[PDB]
């Protein structure tokens, strides 16, 4: 009787151990992404193409990706974001352009970057609505930024064909506003990966993949004291 | 009139909170000492227990 | 009890100058990064400027960069904002806001949904 | 080649090639 | 219209402040000069429960001081036998994020909540032999921060949409609602007689609620930042709160103000969980700097330190008979301190 | 070479042939055998010059042995002695060095003893630290532990062989040589295993912890034992004589060639891994980049055994010479101190190890 209970609970322990040793492999294989973006920005098109919390589950090149869309929450992020210090990457989506929404995006990115519990996570950055910027060259950015005039296009960033140089200057200026924030602190733990995307685009999924691997590679190179 | 309704609710809440019984600090804080004194012996963290009784050893 | 009391404001003419104050009562003022938020009539809350604990690190929103001067006084416990070369587009309600946590760098204080740590506000009209 | 194995083989060959020489040295000494 | 109401509110606040200063006849740190010190409490780690894959977020001792429920972010909810360190049940959750878990006073039910806004109540009876969802509750619009069982059929919940709720498990509907906060409500604690309870929110205020009436009675505003932890003193007439300001505070329900503040100049880290001991003489506070300080709850001096964890201590629990203290942290380990 | 036993048989055969010549053969000196040469009929009053023998490895064949026959038909005796006079100066023209080259062997035998003492001491502390601590347990620090225990088994398999060599059929010598050239093989295989593991982390995002861990363990320890076993079986099947110290012929390649082809591969992985680090530096946007790449290379050259490639492929040279002594001194110094270098660079100087030690010390002080 005292031995039967101490045999039954031993077998229960072994069954639970086997189940957790079949679930640990899944948990360690699948990567996690947080799709954080403003409401104005089109993260709805992104969830389509690419309760309280929403989830997308997919796979690319036999690699599993869970991407989490924060749904019907409250505007105060300082508490629930502390549940996200273990995701592999934060995808951050902003719409280049009423208020100064770009400044609000800069402040949010700054708070994410400087946060104590979010110092070891890397941010993948999408600059959306690149077509509307082109359409705005014949009819705002200069008004809200006093540094846009005293700015030249990078000597080391090549521009894609068919783009009005004013639009390329606006693109690279917007990018460099996030880059100065990401390079400011410079702890050498996490990196910011900026990209461009159209309102309708399909390469996006390939992009994220080709950066998540890089993050994982840099993580291993941190272990061996090489970077 | 929603904000003035909220202000009225705050006023009524402060009226409810003000009109309560308040006991002297030394009295309630002596009651706490009486409680901690009376239940001293039964505590297993204050007094360490021999391993024959403590089920974790 | 954390309480913030804005002081100053009023109807001013453009090109002029005006100062604001923020009486910070009920907390250890020296250990909190603080900032200014404004609400344009019919618009959402937008960040204006900030100041760190020591007062070394200062930043401004682009549209008012070089036009405003934020300074904290830890001796008398007051936040002091100078505004020169005023513009008709700078009319708003002004909020003295505090960052929620001490000894930190990040803040989340643009929330219109009853953010507890900002003052009642002062009216600036041009 | 592997240096430690090479050294082992060279040392063994040297010892075996020095024992014959030391044995033949005595013969040279006594006969001559 | 707004001036006569705001000035009235300021007058009423000043009246309450003056009533508190009138009733402030002395302090707890004056009438406790001739009290013996608790000496150096040197606690030892007796067990170490190692089963979770992700960080452990919340835990709750059972009423028999034998079984405990631990909830991780990997989607697993594990029930541990504290003596033999055998895992009794492992439950896979529908969502990945969990912020609270509670073990019913009868041991029949386990409730869990998270970002999903749905509080899942699991029946542990299982005459089939496998756990099953008894009933999931979906009446909140923020995130579910903390839940507690009053009894088998009633559960109090705290949400991140500034409101608290009281449920009926059999019907699945809200019996009433508690609407007084102006920020996220982090945690709550039930009185021993299950008549009143306290709620601590992210506006630095604590509200004393009457479960049966549906109104709040008292508002305690002694903190400077967000209140994370809240725990009733064992007699039900006082409670201690732990905020991000790095200070703990001890409040009273009859003096209607703070009695003592627990602070140390070498501690600038936030407080994540507090819990009194059985007698109430010790107050255990889990800090953000990877250890738990054992405060003398009547002298405001550190009795000792529990420096066993390698990452942020997230949850702390004391048994109903005071025999052990279990702490859970983000290194995915549960340390049971003697 | 020629064994010390064949020489005696050759001397006996030469003596027998000389005796047959004696039987076949104003008065000449009679033919005679003087335990080295058989001397012909000695013309009276004239010196007899006999070419140096062709069955003596250590003699100059060209020379002539002078022996003067006198007018009485007997061989000249040494003045004051009863020994036969002879001039063997021409025969012994190769006496350049006798024990001078032994100093080189003692020098090398001392510098690897010092290196494999330091690399044993500083790699017992490392395995103590890694094994003892709980939070230093990882797949990386299992493979590092197998590496460090292979360095330790190499070191002690050097000391054992050196002691038995200092102090032939008897099996103790053969077991000594077998464990010597088994633990050497497993050490070069375990630096190849770490080459493959570090090359597999970077280029494969997904990974199977248990399958690859036990696969690497088997590839590390088991696979050299097949090579060693095949060498033992071949050696025992054919030569099976003396110790297994002397080289036989082509058979020595049975363990040389599967080890040399664990040094080319490991070098290729090195240049591959270093190349991606240049990319990783370039992609994060100077002198700082060059300094970081330099440091990462220098903290990656003891691990993959880069130095080996300097003198990996060289045919066996002369016992004394320029190339041989340069090679052997270089190799013994770096092969010996490699242990100590992979101790200091990876275990003692590791950030996590230092953090753990500091925290444990802090807990000890606070407890005290
Ligand atoms: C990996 C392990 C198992 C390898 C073990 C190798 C050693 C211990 C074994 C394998 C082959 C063995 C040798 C095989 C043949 C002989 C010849 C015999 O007249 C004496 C014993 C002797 C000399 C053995 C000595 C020990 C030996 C060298
Ligand atoms: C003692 C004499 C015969 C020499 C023996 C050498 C070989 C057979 C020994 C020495 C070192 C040993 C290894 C040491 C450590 C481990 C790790 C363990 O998790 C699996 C077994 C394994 C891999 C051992 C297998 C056997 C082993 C390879
Ligand atoms: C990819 C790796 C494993 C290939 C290893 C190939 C090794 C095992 C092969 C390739 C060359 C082979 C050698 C080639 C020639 C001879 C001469 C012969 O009289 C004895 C066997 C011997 C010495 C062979 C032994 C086995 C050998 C060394
Ligand atoms: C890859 C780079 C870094 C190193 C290249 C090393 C190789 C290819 C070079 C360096 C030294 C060279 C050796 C130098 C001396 C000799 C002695 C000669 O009688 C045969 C060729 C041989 C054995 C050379 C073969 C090729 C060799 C081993
Ligand atoms: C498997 C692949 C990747 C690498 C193959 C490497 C091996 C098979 C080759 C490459 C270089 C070759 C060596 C080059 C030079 C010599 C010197 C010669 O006098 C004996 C053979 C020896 C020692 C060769 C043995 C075989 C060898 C080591
Ligand atoms: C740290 C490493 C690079 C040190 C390597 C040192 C080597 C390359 C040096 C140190 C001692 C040197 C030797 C000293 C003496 C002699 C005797 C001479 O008749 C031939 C050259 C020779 C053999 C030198 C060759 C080069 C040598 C072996
Ligand atoms: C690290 C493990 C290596 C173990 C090697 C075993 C060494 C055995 C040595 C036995 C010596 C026996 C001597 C026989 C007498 C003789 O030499 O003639
Ligand atoms: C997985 C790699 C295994 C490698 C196996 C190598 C086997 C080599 C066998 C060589 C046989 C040599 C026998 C010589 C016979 C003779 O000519 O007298
Ligand atoms: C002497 C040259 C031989 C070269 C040896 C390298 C050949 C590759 C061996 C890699 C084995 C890795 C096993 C990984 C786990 C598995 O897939 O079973
Ligand atoms: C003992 C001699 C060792 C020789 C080591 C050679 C190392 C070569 C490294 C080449 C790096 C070339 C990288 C260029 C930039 C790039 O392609 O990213």
């Amino acid at each position: 009787d005292q031995r039967n209970e101490e045999k039954a609970q031993r077998e229960a322990n072994k069954k639970i151990e086997k189940q957790l040793q079949k679930d640990k492999q899944v948990y360690r294989a699948t990567h996690r992404l947080l799709l954080l973006g403003a409401g104005e920005s089109g993260k709805s098109t992104i969830v389509k193409q690419m309760t309280g919390i929403f989830e997308t589950k997919f796979q690319v090149d036999k690699v599993n990706f869970h991407m989490f869309d924060v749904g019907g929450q409250r505007d105060e992020r300082r508490k629930w974001i502390q549940c996200f210090n273990d995701v592999t990457a934060i995808i951050f989506v902003v719409a280049s352009s009423q208020t100064n929404r770009l400044q609000e995006a800069l402040n949010l990115f700054k708070s994410i970057w400087n946060n104590r519990w979010l110092r070891t996570i890397s941010v993948i950055l999408f600059l959306n609505k690149q077509d509307l910027l082109a359409e705005k060259v014949l009819a705002k950015i200069e008004d809200y930024f006093p540094e846009f005039a005293r700015y030249t296009t990078p000597e080391d960033a090549t521009p894609e064909p068919g783009e009005d140089p004013r639009v390329t200057r606006a693109k690279y200026f917007i990018r460099d506003e996030f880059l100065r924030i990401s390079t400011a602190s410079g702890d050498g733990r996490h990196y910011c990966y900026p990209h461009f995307t159209c309102a309708v685009d399909t390469e996006n999924i390939r992009r994220v993949f080709n950066d998540c691997r890089d993050i994982i590679q840099r993580m291993h190179l941190r272990q061996y004291e090489l970077l | 009139t929603a904000s003035i309704a909220q202000a009225r609710k705050l006023v009524e809440q402060l009226k409810m909170e003000a009109n309560i019984d308040r006991i002297k600090v030394s009295k309630a804080a002596a009651d706490l000492m009486a409680y901690c004194e009376a239940h001293a012996k039964e505590d297993p963290l204050l007094t360490p227990v021999p391993a024959s009784e403590n089920p974790f050893r | 009890q954390v309480q913030l009391q804005e002081s100053g404001g009023g109807l001013v003419q453009p090109g002029g100058s005006l100062r604001l104050s923020c009486a910070a009562s009920g907390f250890t003022f020296s250990n909190y990064k603080m900032n200014w938020v404004r609400q344009a009539p019919g618009k959402g809350l937008e960040w204006v400027s900030d100041i760190s604990q020591s007062g070394a690190s200062i930043s401004y929103t682009g549209s008012v960069k070089g036009r405003f001067t934020i300074s904290r006084d830890n001796a008398k416990n007051t936040l002091y904002l100078q505004m020169n070369s005023l513009k008709p587009e700078d009319t708003a309600v002004y909020y003295c806001a505090r960052c929620p946590a001490p000894f930190t760098r990040d803040c989340f204080d643009v929330t219109s949904t009853t953010y507890a740590y900002r003052g009642q506000g002062t009216q600036v009209t041009v | 080649a592997v240096a430690e194995i090479q050294l082992m083989h060279q040392r063994a060959k040297w010892i075996q090639d020095a024992r014959r020489r030391a044995f033949l040295h005595k013969l040279i000494a006594e006969i001559h | 219209e707004l001036d006569q109401l705001r000035q009235e509110a300021e007058q009423l606040k000043n009246q309450i402040r003056d009533a508190r200063k009138a009733c402030a006849d002395a302090t707890l740190s004056q009438i406790t000069n001739n009290i013996d010190p608790v000496g150096r409490i040197q606690m030892r780690t007796r067990r170490t429960l190692r089963g979770h894959l992700a960080k452990i977020y919340a835990m709750h001792w059972g009423t028999d001081s034998r079984l405990l429920v631990s909830a991780s972010q990997d989607g697993k909810l594990i029930i541990w036998d504290s003596y033999t360190t055998n895992k009794v049940h492992a439950i896979p959750l529908r969502s990945s994020w969990v912020m609270t878990c509670a073990y019913a006073p009868s041991g029949n039910y386990v409730a869990c909540g998270g970002l999903d806004n749905i509080c899942s109540i699991y029946n542990l009876k299982t005459r089939e032999g496998n756990v099953r969802v008894s009933r999931e509750l979906a009446g909140h619009t923020g995130y579910l921060s903390c839940c507690r069982f009053l009894d088998d059929n009633q559960i109090v919940t705290s949400s991140g949409d500034t409101t608290c709720a009281l449920w009926d498990i059999e019907t699945g509907q809200q019996t009433t609602t508690f609407t007084g906060h102006t920020g996220d409500v982090m945690s709550l604690s039930l009185a021993p007689d299950t008549r009143l309870f306290v709620s601590g929110a992210c506006d630095a205020s604590a509200k004393l609620w009457d479960v049966r009436e549906g109104m709040c009675r008292q508002t305690f505003t002694g903190h400077e930042s967000d209140i994370n932890a809240i725990c009733f003193f064992p007699n039900g007439n006082a409670f201690a709160t732990g905020s991000d300001d790095a200070t703990c505070r001890l409040f009273d329900l009859r003096a209607d103000q703070e009695l003592m503040t627990y602070s140390h100049d070498n501690i600038i880290c936030g407080i994540t969980s507090v819990s009194f001991s059985k007698s109430g003489r010790l107050l255990l506070a889990g800090y953000d700097d990877f250890n738990c300080n054992v405060w003398d709850a009547l002298k405001a001096d550190r009795a000792g330190v529990l420096a066993g964890h390698d990452n942020r201590v997230s949850c702390l629990g004391v048994t109903d008979d005071g025999m052990a203290v279990a702490t859970g942290s983000w290194d995915s380990f549960l340390k049971i301190w003697n | 070479v020629m064994t010390k036993e064949e020489q005696i048989f050759l001397l006996h055969r030469a003596q027998a042939q000389c005796e047959k010549r004696l039987k076949e053969v104003g008065r000449p000196c009679l033919p005679e055998w003087d335990h080295i040469l058989c001397w012909p009929l000695g013309a009276p009053g004239e010196v007899v010059a006999v070419p140096c023998p062709d069955y003596i490895y250590d003699f100059n064949h060209k020379g002539h042995a002078y022996r003067r026959c006198d007018r009485n038909g007997s061989w000249e005796l040494v003045p004051g002695h009863n020994r036969t006079w002879a001039n063997y100066s021409e025969c012994v023209k190769f006496l350049t060095n006798e024990t001078r080259e032994r100093e080189v062997f003692d020098r090398l035998a001392m510098i690897y003893t010092v290196g494999y003492s330091v690399s044993l001491a500083s790699l017992t502390v490392a395995v103590l630290i890694l094994a003892y601590f709980r939070r230093l347990h990882c797949t990386r620090n299992y493979i590092h532990m197998h590496l460090f225990l292979s360095f330790m088994l190499r070191a002690v398999s050097i000391f054992v062989k050196d002691a038995v060599l200092y102090s032939a059929g008897y099996a103790g010598c053969r077991v000594a040589v077998t464990f010597f050239l088994y633990f050497l093989a497993t050490n070069y295989y375990w630096i190849l295993v770490e080459g493959l593991y570090l090359h597999s982390l970077i280029f494969m995002a997904f990974f199977s912890e248990k399958k690859y861990l036990w696969g690497f363990t088997v590839f590390g320890w088991g696979l050299p034992a097949v090579f060693v076993a095949v060498w033992v079986s071949v050696r025992a099947t054919l030569a099976n004589t003396g110790c297994w110290d002397l080289s036989s012929g082509n058979k020595k390649w049975i363990i040389q060639v599967p080890i040399l082809a664990s040094i080319v591969l490991n070098f290729i992985l090195f240049i591959n891994i270093v190349r991606v680090l240049a990319t990783k530096l370039r992609e994060t946007n100077t002198r700082q980049q060059y300094r970081k790449l330099l440091k990462s290379t220098l903290v990656l050259m003891p691990l993959f055994g880069v130095h080996y490639i300097v003198f990996m492929a060289t045919p066996y040279t002369e016992v004394s010479g320029t190339l041989w002594q340069v090679q052997m001194h270089y190799e013994m110094l770096f092969n010996s101190f490699q242990g100590f270098f992979v101790a200091i660079i990876y275990c003692f100087c590791n950030g996590e190890v230092q953090a753990e030690i500091k925290k444990s010390w802090s807990r000890w002080t606070l407890a005290l």
